[PDB]
RNA sequence: AAAUAUGUAAGAAGUCCUUGUUACUUAAUUGAACGUGGACAUUUGAAUGAAGAGCUUUUAGUGGGCCAUUUUUGGUAAGCA
RNA sequence: GAAUACUGCCAGCUGGGACUGAGGACUGCGACGUAAGUCAAGGAUGCUGGCAUAAUGGUUAUAUGCCGCCCGUCUUGAAAC
């Protein structure tokens, strides 16, 4: 009789998509990424800075 | 007064092409037409018998009748709010086979060949054609191709 | 629009069998966003070479930030623009702390003095002037003098209220 | 007292308001205008084909 | 605003009920409405729709037509269903024993079926003995043999009957109908 | 004991195992999206390190919003808007990108704003304004059983299966998209950002392709 | 020699394999047309949409038009034609 | 070697304001709970105060703010000088 919006009303959000509980529990919206230290090539940097 | 004769406004459409006048080459008369063939209409101005009316220039139809020197062609014509069926008796000089239909029949043969090969190995041969797809990812190397280009040019007269 | 960014846009012709690995043409484009940057790139490649967006490709777009945003520089700017009855080349000098800000000022100034819209202007070249005595415009040279200092006479203070009880002064 | 002579204004809109319809092809088109010799022979060909089919199926 | 692709508020164009006020027809309609709703047999839906039809849309079905239909292979024992009138036919001299369910039987048709040994049945008895239209055979009369249809589509070269009161010579058989008098059609 | 509790227990068991299937499918979708995103980022970084340029794959999905009213439209664009199911202003649809649809968009440029939607935009659009076309009726989704009843023949069992079929242009994209009723969006909450809408986005207007800024526009529109 | 506009096709009434009819056709057991029987799977042969699709009867009003962008004729031009 | 801006994401948290409360036994999908149950989960309930009549409200006259050209007709076009 009345459309209830998910993205609010977490009861309806959980009725759909049972994975929202795991998402919220593990904070998958705030996932820290693994660090990497690869460096751009000197040709790339020189091309970027070129006039 | 006005003038709406049979060949009015056909001055250029019934031209022979440039340096292409004279007699018709024999392959035109050696072509074979059967009932159901799809043909294009292009009037030859040097042949005044069996010529189509200017409306049917560039129209494509279906053969329904074969006579001694002519072919009956069915053309759907726009009259008012509906299409009417029109039957033309045209000599073979004004008719050529539709290359589109020839290539479609070739595609039918190739589709059968692919399906039969997939019947042995490689199931789901995916007969249907597809529209051009967006490009996939790619890597563009700079080795020997360093990006280097200049800016827009200043104005100058060249006069 | 006037919040300009500078992008390098690198593109090329679509590779074929006869000529794989085309030549990767690159431009520097002042634009408010990447969509406009890519469009301006294709407009200029369209005008200079026999290539268009359909038969081409954008391989890279990168924002170029100012090296020293807090260093006051003098910029020579060569532009080509369309007036109401012709096309003209101009040279102008802007004292500013970044290329995008200098180009912003240039567009405002062209709009103000020559009624030239962004539509009508080609930025031929923006280059920092490395030292004084090469600055050619007096409206920029006058700010390069030693121990420069000037007052700001007739200061007008904005009132937060409709009525004032004190007959304001303009000292400063 | 002259009036407008001619115009095709609104004519395409009128033609399309009940749409433009194709002529609804059938299987077995009418043999009108077909060569009389071919039609005359085709009658006997169909007669013989039906006779042979009846003699086979029974 | 909506860019409408089809006409709005368009009625379906099909009858949802009989146009008549026959109370017994309305009782038959409510019976077959219940059957068409509570059964998956398409026979009940077909009979229900036929119960709405007008008189020109339910032409009479002759007993000769019924006998010819019963001559079909494997249809000798089926129940013939005519949603309409079954008329008599004297062109036939033999009639099989069969069950015919119809809205109306003429006196001759009913007498011929009963004499042949069969029975004439109303649609409610048909519904009782075949709730799903089991072993039925729905027959329809010739719709386009109506006299009004001859004049439909009158025009040049259409080959239809002109709408005319008196026939014979002097009545539309002159200029326009023969080459010797102007033109032919 | 009129045989009520038995089938109620069986129905609850069926629901529980169905939800377990949905849960594992959604976990797989989440890991697939995370892997695709990180692989794209790392491919860009590796091309930079090697001195090359990583040209990302051309976008496969566009979201199109009709921004012009229904009066005074030439017949050809009017027909294309009808075929794209944009029959009123602020209506939106998903279109998979081919040459055949790029020509359609290029033919209706002045009346639409379209771009490349993100996963967040697609998910919020379907969750809040997603309606199914069932028996020619507009039905609020609001439940996975509706989706499994109307698209379960394609292996689409939940709203997240539907979203996956949209964001990744899958084999049954056409069926899933046509099942989705055209989204009816409100006017943008912070306005259009421009004084005049009916110029191209490049020229300071609102129509045409605004590739990644369609996300901001649609988010404010719903 | 464009742009725009415009015809046709993108299959089951289809394709392939054997062999049946004829008074037409062939030098001919050659063809033509229409067929019996057999094979082709679900991507049955591009995209998008399809609001139900087709079919018929009958009858109203109307048959003075005018405006705008663009193309365009007469005219110096016109809120002109 | 960091920081921050810009852009983007979170099925992160939370404060203030406005409009609405359609339906009327139960049935569904969920959630939290070992279960028993409970719940914001197929549309508002709980507690409290004043009045119980011209108080609310209706009608009517007037005032104020903004808006409102005379109908019918012929006409491309009518408030028409
Ligand atoms: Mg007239
Ligand atoms: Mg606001
Ligand atoms: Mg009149
Ligand atoms: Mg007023």
């Amino acid at each position: 009789v009345l459309k209830k919006n998910p993205l609010k009303n977490k009861q309806v959000l959980l009725r759909l998509n049972p994975y929202a509980k795991v998402f919220a529990a593990e904070k998958l919206g705030s996932k820290k990424a693994e660090k990497t230290g690869t460096k751009p090539a000197a040709v790339f940097t020189e091309t970027l800075k070129h006039d | 007064g006005k003038s709406h004769g049979y060949r009015s406004r056909t001055r250029y459409m019934f031209q022979r092409d440039f340096r292409k006048h004279g007699a018709v080459h024999l392959s035109t008369y050696l072509k074979v037409y059967k009932v159901g063939d799809i043909v294009d209409i292009k009037a030859n101005g040097s042949i005044q018998k069996g010529m189509p009316h200017k409306f049917y220039q560039g129209k494509t139809g279906v053969v329904y009748n074969v006579t001694k020197s002519s072919v009956g062609v069915i053309i759907n014509k726009m009259v008012g709010n509906r299409y009417l069926e029109k039957r033309l008796n045209l000599r073979v000089e004004h008719i050529k086979h539709s290359k589109c239909r020839q290539e479609f029949l070739e595609r039918v043969k190739a589709n059968a060949a692919k399906r039969a090969e997939a019947k042995a190995q490689g199931v789901a041969v995916q007969l249907k054609r597809q529209p051009a797809q967006p490009r996939e990812s790619r890597i563009v190397s700079t080795e020997g191709n360093v990006p280097q280009t200049l800016a827009p040019v200043p104005y100058e007269t060249f006069i | 629009m006037a919040h300009f960014k500078e992008y390098q846009v690198i593109g090329r012709r679509l590779p074929t069998e006869s000529v794989p690995e085309p030549k990767l043409f690159r431009m520097r484009i002042f634009a408010s966003n990447e969509v406009i940057a890519k469009s301006r790139y294709w407009y200029f490649l369209q005008k200079l070479h026999k290539v268009k967006k359909a038969s081409g490709e954008i391989v890279s777009i990168n924002q170029i930030n100012e090296a020293h945003p807090t260093k006051v520089k003098n910029f020579g700017v060569w532009v080509r623009y369309d007036s109401r009855s012709g096309t003209h080349n101009m040279y102008k000098e802007i004292r500013d702390v970044s290329r995008v800000a200098a180009v912003e000022t240039l567009y405002q100034d062209m709009a103000a003095r020559h009624r030239a819209r962004f539509r009508s202007i080609h930025i031929l070249k923006v280059a920092e002037i490395e030292k004084t005595a090469d600055v050619k415009r007096q409206y920029v040279k006058q700010f390069l003098t030693k121990d420069l200092k000037f007052p700001l006479p007739h200061r007008v203070q904005k009132s937060t209220k409709t009525f004032s009880y004190k007959r304001p002064s303009t000292f400063y | 007292a002259k009036s407008k002579n001619h115009t095709a204004h609104n004519q395409t809109r009128k033609a399309h308001r009940n749409g433009i319809k194709k002529p609804k092809t059938y299987k077995y088109p009418s043999l009108k205008g077909v060569d009389p010799k071919f039609r005359r022979n085709h009658k006997h060909a169909l007669h013989g084909t039906a006779k042979a089919l009846a003699a086979a199926k029974k | 605003g909506i860019d409408h692709t089809s006409k709005q508020h368009k009625r379906s164009g099909h009858r949802t009920a009989p146009k008549s006020d026959n109370v017994y027809l309305k009782l038959l309609v409510k019976l077959y409405t219940f059957l068409a709703r509570r059964t998956d047999a398409p026979f009940n839906k077909v009979v229900l729709k036929a119960l709405f039809l007008s008189k020109i849309n339910r032409p009479p079905v002759s007993v000769s037509r019924i006998a010819r239909a019963l001559k079909q292979e494997g249809a000798a024992n089926k129940t013939v269903v005519v949603v309409g009138t079954v008329t008599d036919d004297a062109r036939i001299f033999e009639f099989p024993k069969t069950t015919v369910a119809a809205l109306r039987f003429t006196a001759g048709a009913r007498a011929k079926i009963v004499k042949a040994g069969g029975e004439c049945i109303t649609l409610d008895q048909l519904a009782v003995r075949a709730p799903k239209g089991q072993n039925t055979l729905i027959l329809r009369g010739p719709r386009n043999s109506r006299e009004a249809v001859r004049h439909f589509g009158m025009g040049p070269h259409k080959g239809k009957a002109p709408r005319i009161l008196s026939t014979g010579r002097k009545f539309e058989r002159a200029r326009g109908r023969r080459r010797s008098k102007g033109f032919k059609v | 004991a009129e045989q009520v509790a038995a089938e109620r227990a069986a129905r609850k068991a069926a629901n529980k195992e169905k939800r377990a299937i949905i849960l594992e499918r959604n976990a797989a979708y989440q890991k697939e999206y995370e892997t695709a995103e990180r692989n794209i980022i790392q491919a860009k970084r590796d091309a930079k390190a090697a001195g090359s340029y990583y040209v990302e794959a051309q976008h496969k999905l566009v979201f199109v919003v009709r921004i012009k009213g229904i009066n005074k439209i030439p017949p050809k664009p009017r027909k294309v808007l009808q075929l794209l199911r944009l029959t009123r202003i602020n209506s939106g649809t998903f279109v998979k990108v081919t040459k055949a649809t790029l020509e359609l968009l290029k033919l209706i440029e002045p009346y639409v704003a379209y771009g490349y939607p993100s996963y967040s935009t697609i998910r919020q659009l379907v969750y809040k304004r997603g309606f199914g076309k069932i028996n020619k009726q507009r039905v609020p989704l609001s439940d996975n059983a509706i989706i499994e009843a109307n698209l379960g023949k394609y292996g689409i069992l939940s709203i997240d299966d539907l979203i996956h079929e949209i964001i990744t242009v899958g084999p049954h994209f056409k069926q899933a998209n046509n099942f989705l009723w055209p989204f009816k969006l409100s006017n943008p909450s912070g306005g259009w950002g421009v004084p005049r809408k009916f110029k191209h986005f490049i020229q300071g207007g609102s129509f045409g392709n605004r590739e990644e800024f369609i996300n901001k526009l649609v988010k404010s529109m719903n």
